[PDB]
């Protein structure tokens, strides 16, 4: 945040706090689980490895 | 709700944002509704990044579009209906299951 | 981060690679990061000479 009469940074607004992202879909922390398809149990264990 | 997506993007760039946010707000209150959006062929394909006058406007209006549509409907309240001439020429963006 | 495999290749080309470059950057900035990259048969094809 600047004072426009003198063109100087007087105070500083927080870093970030701006939505919308490039290269969508972008998802930090899904809450979609590995149980949503069952019976392929030994295949979850292998991708975990 | 009748609006055309040719009007979604308009002259000199960054005209504009308000149409994209208003259509969905307006709908939520008029509900039961019944928003028709309406044919997408150049406004919800893909973009160059950027040739700058064209590309920026079209990208912005898409981002604003997708966020709103995602957020008022997990469940019905406002049902969304629409149409397209061709889903051949348009690239995944709204063809995503969200 | 989602790459759909349908946006891969044109009939003279360059954007297809560009979005690969893009997600590569988005991945580094946001470490650790997982790029799901469907669908790997429209960007890969047999070896020829």
């Amino acid at each position: 945040a600047l004072n426009q009469q003198t063109l100087a940074i007087v105070n500083v607004l927080p870093t970030s706090k701006d939505p919308m992202v490039y290269g969508f879909e972008v998802e930090e922390k899904p809450e979609v689980s590995y149980e949503d398809i069952g019976g392929l149990d030994v295949q979850i264990e292998e991708i975990r490895e | 709700i009748r609006v055309v997506g040719s009007e979604f993007v308009q002259k000199y760039i960054g005209e504009g944002a308000r149409l994209v946010r208003e259509v969905f707000q307006l709908a939520k209150e008029k509900a039961p509704s019944i928003i028709f959006i309406d044919e997408l062929d150049a406004i919800a394909a893909r973009r160059t990044n950027s040739d700058t006058s064209g590309d920026r406007e079209v990208q912005r209006t898409m981002m604003q579009l997708l966020a709103e549509l995602d957020g008022f409907d997990p469940r019905g309240d406002v049902k969304v209906i629409g149409a397209t001439n061709r889903i051949d020429i348009l690239d995944p963006a709204i063809l995503r299951p969200g």
